[PDB]
């Protein structure tokens, strides 16, 4: 018997995007070699099998920064993570396979899977 | 907006 | 030049709510006369005008127990939490005079609007 | 699902 506002995910992710932008109740650093992103534990577990698996860890769960793989492009992080906090991918052929690498090692399969045909495509 | 899911 | 993946907004509050199910990072508990509740202070935020003002205040913000008016139903707000994590809104009759009055006071316009169209249909 | 936004 419930109603569904439709827009309310959205409006919901738009909103955490704009706490993360103005820093507000950010409570991890990832440390992607020399670039620091901050972001909330709980957006990223919630796009991540990586960040799922590492916040749900007894020890980890208290830690304040991530250190990721020094294989891991900063940029490719970046994009993936606007992605995670806007549905939006910036997908381009300079920056596809650092995507494509990053999304598989933070297991994200829907990007991984627009990666390979976008790849398979070109081809 | 609301719709009937 | 971006692409969009249109699941992925109602695909992270899907997750966000198993969080809230398991009680996996929930940093707060809201105090509804007898009733505790808990939750995410970013989800609180990005649903309602009052959680955004309590947990922007630089005092408030490091609280982990929010005492609501004790005027407000602990159903109503139940109802309300339930539709910041899914966007479905479990209205009826025998509830929505609480649920709209609860939306007034965490500020949730759309909500408050749909409830009001209720009220005017029937009467 | 992927769509041009
Ligand atoms: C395998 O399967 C490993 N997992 C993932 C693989 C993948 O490609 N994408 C994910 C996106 C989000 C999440 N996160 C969750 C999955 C289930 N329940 C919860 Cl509560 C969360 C959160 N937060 C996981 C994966
Ligand atoms: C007036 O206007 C008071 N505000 C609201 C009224 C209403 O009816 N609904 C809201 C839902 C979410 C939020 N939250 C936000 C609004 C803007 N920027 C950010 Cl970053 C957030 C968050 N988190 C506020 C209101
Ligand atoms: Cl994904
Ligand atoms: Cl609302």
């Amino acid at each position: 018997s419930c109603i569904q506002f439709t827009r309310h995910a959205s409006d919901v992710l738009l909103n955490l995007n704009r706490l993360r932008s103005r820093d507000i109740l950010t409570d991890v650093v990832i440390v992607v070699s020399r670039e620091q992103f901050r972001a909330h534990k709980t957006v990223l577990m919630a796009c991540s099998g990586l960040f799922y698996s590492i916040f749900t860890d007894q020890l980890k769960c208290n830690l304040s920064v991530i250190n990721l793989d020094p294989e891991i492009n900063p940029e490719g992080f970046c994009i993936l993570l606007d992605f995670m906090y806007t549905s939006r991918l910036n997908l381009r052929e300079g920056n596809i396979m650092a995507v494509m690498a990053t999304a598989m090692y933070l297991q994200m399969e829907h990007v991984v899977d627009t990666c390979r045909k976008f790849i398979k495509a070109s081809e | 907006a609301w719709v009937i899911p």
